[PDB]
Protein backbone atom coordinates (compact mmCIF):
# COMPACT_ATOMS: atom_id res chain seq x y z
CA UNK A 1 0.00 0.00 0.00
CA UNK A 2 1.23 3.50 -0.92
CA UNK A 3 2.74 5.47 1.95
CA UNK A 4 0.33 8.40 1.86
CA UNK A 5 -2.93 6.40 2.11
CA UNK A 6 -2.26 5.35 5.72
CA UNK A 7 -5.35 6.03 7.88
CA UNK A 8 -5.10 9.47 9.45
CA UNK A 9 -3.07 11.00 6.64
CA UNK A 10 -3.88 14.21 4.79
CA UNK A 11 -4.93 13.85 1.15
CA UNK A 12 -6.56 15.78 -1.66
CA UNK A 13 -9.69 14.39 -3.28
CA UNK A 14 -10.71 14.31 -6.92
CA UNK A 15 -14.08 13.15 -8.22
CA UNK A 16 -15.75 12.28 -11.49
CA UNK A 17 -19.15 13.42 -10.40
CA UNK A 18 -19.96 16.16 -12.90
CA UNK A 19 -19.65 19.58 -11.36
CA UNK A 20 -16.55 18.65 -9.40
CA UNK A 21 -14.41 18.46 -12.52
CA UNK A 22 -11.12 20.23 -12.09
CA UNK A 23 -11.36 20.26 -8.30
CA UNK A 24 -9.24 18.87 -5.47
CA UNK A 25 -10.79 19.11 -2.00
CA UNK A 26 -8.77 18.54 1.17
CA UNK A 27 -9.39 15.63 3.50
CA UNK A 28 -8.13 12.65 5.47
CA UNK A 29 -8.21 8.89 5.18
CA UNK A 30 -10.44 7.15 7.74
CA UNK A 31 -10.56 3.48 6.74
CA UNK A 32 -8.32 1.44 4.45
CA UNK A 33 -9.80 -2.03 3.60
CA UNK A 34 -11.22 -3.90 -2.90
CA UNK A 35 -9.42 -0.85 -4.32
CA UNK A 36 -11.30 1.69 -2.24
CA UNK A 37 -11.00 3.61 1.00
CA UNK A 38 -13.17 6.06 2.93
CA UNK A 39 -12.17 9.65 3.63
CA UNK A 40 -13.44 12.61 5.64
CA UNK A 41 -13.45 15.98 3.93
CA UNK A 42 -11.92 18.77 5.95
CA UNK A 43 -14.13 21.54 4.47
CA UNK A 44 -17.38 19.89 3.31
CA UNK A 45 -20.16 18.62 5.57
CA UNK A 46 -23.31 16.56 5.36
CA UNK A 47 -25.45 19.48 6.42
CA UNK A 48 -25.64 23.27 6.16
CA UNK A 49 -25.40 23.31 9.95
CA UNK A 50 -21.94 21.74 9.61
CA UNK A 51 -22.15 19.35 12.55
CA UNK A 52 -21.15 16.24 10.66
CA UNK A 53 -18.05 16.39 8.45
CA UNK A 54 -18.63 14.76 5.10
CA UNK A 55 -17.38 11.21 4.71
CA UNK A 56 -17.27 9.15 1.58
CA UNK A 57 -15.94 5.95 0.04
CA UNK A 58 -13.82 6.64 -3.05
CA UNK A 59 -11.36 4.81 -5.27
CA UNK A 60 -7.71 5.17 -4.30
CA UNK A 61 -7.13 6.71 -7.73
CA UNK A 62 -9.23 9.71 -6.76
CA UNK A 63 -6.67 10.50 -4.06
CA UNK A 64 -3.33 12.25 -4.00
CA UNK A 65 -1.11 13.65 -1.28
CA UNK A 66 -1.23 17.26 -0.14
CA UNK A 67 0.42 19.59 -2.58
CA UNK A 68 4.11 20.14 -1.80
CA UNK A 69 5.12 23.15 0.32
CA UNK A 70 6.19 25.82 -2.19
CA UNK A 71 9.81 26.86 -1.58
CA UNK A 72 10.33 30.50 -0.67
CA UNK A 73 11.44 31.48 -4.17
CA UNK A 74 8.67 29.32 -5.66
CA UNK A 75 6.25 30.77 -3.10
CA UNK A 76 6.91 34.29 -4.41
CA UNK A 77 7.54 34.05 -8.14
CA UNK A 78 5.33 36.05 -10.48
CA UNK A 79 2.05 34.74 -11.89
CA UNK A 80 1.66 35.33 -15.63
CA UNK A 81 -1.03 35.14 -18.29
CA UNK A 82 -1.48 31.49 -19.20
CA UNK A 83 -0.08 29.96 -16.04
CA UNK A 84 -2.12 27.06 -14.79
CA UNK A 85 -3.30 27.65 -11.26
CA UNK A 86 -5.75 26.36 -8.70
CA UNK A 87 -8.02 28.90 -7.10
CA UNK A 88 -9.56 28.39 -3.65
CA UNK A 89 -13.29 28.56 -4.34
CA UNK A 90 -16.30 26.96 -2.61
CA UNK A 91 -13.72 25.83 -0.02
CA UNK A 92 -11.84 23.72 -2.56
CA UNK A 93 -9.03 23.99 -5.13
CA UNK A 94 -10.26 24.50 -8.70
CA UNK A 95 -8.03 24.46 -11.75
CA UNK A 96 -8.11 27.24 -14.33
CA UNK A 97 -6.03 29.36 -16.68
CA UNK A 98 -4.93 32.92 -15.89
CA UNK A 99 -6.29 35.17 -18.60
CA UNK A 100 -5.54 38.62 -17.17
CA UNK A 101 -3.02 40.08 -14.71
CA UNK A 102 -4.47 43.17 -13.00
CA UNK A 103 -2.66 46.24 -11.64
CA UNK A 104 -3.52 45.48 -8.03
CA UNK A 105 -2.07 42.07 -7.26
CA UNK A 106 -5.26 40.45 -8.62
CA UNK A 107 -5.80 37.92 -11.38
CA UNK A 108 -8.70 36.81 -13.52
CA UNK A 109 -9.00 33.10 -14.09
CA UNK A 110 -10.82 31.10 -16.79
CA UNK A 111 -12.42 27.76 -15.85
CA UNK A 112 -13.08 25.50 -18.85
CA UNK A 113 -15.43 22.92 -17.37
CA UNK A 114 -17.76 25.60 -16.03
CA UNK A 115 -17.24 28.39 -18.62
CA UNK A 116 -16.51 30.60 -15.59
CA UNK A 117 -14.33 33.70 -15.36
CA UNK A 118 -13.56 34.85 -11.81
CA UNK A 119 -11.14 37.33 -10.19
CA UNK A 120 -8.86 36.28 -7.33
CA UNK A 121 -6.16 37.69 -5.09
CA UNK A 122 -2.71 36.12 -5.27
CA UNK A 123 -3.15 34.43 -1.92
CA UNK A 124 -6.22 32.59 -3.28
CA UNK A 125 -4.19 30.84 -5.97
CA UNK A 126 -1.66 28.10 -6.00
CA UNK A 127 0.42 26.67 -8.82
CA UNK A 128 -1.29 23.71 -10.42
CA UNK A 129 0.69 20.50 -10.01
CA UNK A 130 -0.16 17.03 -11.23
CA UNK A 131 0.54 13.86 -9.29
CA UNK A 132 1.49 11.07 -11.69
CA UNK A 133 3.20 7.73 -11.07
CA UNK A 134 4.15 8.79 -7.52
CA UNK A 135 5.87 12.11 -8.26
CA UNK A 136 4.87 15.74 -8.39
CA UNK A 137 5.05 17.31 -11.82
CA UNK B 1 -21.86 25.20 6.10
CA UNK B 2 -20.46 24.09 2.76
CA UNK B 3 -21.85 20.84 1.36
CA UNK B 4 -21.50 18.94 -1.90
CA UNK B 5 -24.80 20.57 -2.87
CA UNK B 6 -23.50 24.11 -2.25
CA UNK B 7 -20.08 23.37 -3.79
CA UNK B 8 -20.78 21.47 -7.04
CA UNK B 9 -20.96 23.46 -10.27
CA UNK B 10 -23.45 21.29 -12.21
CA UNK B 11 -26.36 18.79 -12.02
Amino acid sequence: LPSYLKPGSAVEISSDEIGFRGSWYMGKVITIPSVKCQVEYTTLFFDKEGTKPLKEVVDMSQLRPPAPPMSEIEKKKKIVVGEEVDAFYNDGWWEGDVTEVLDDGKFSVFFRSSKEQIRFRKDELRFHREWVDGAWK
Amino acid sequence: ARTKQTARKST
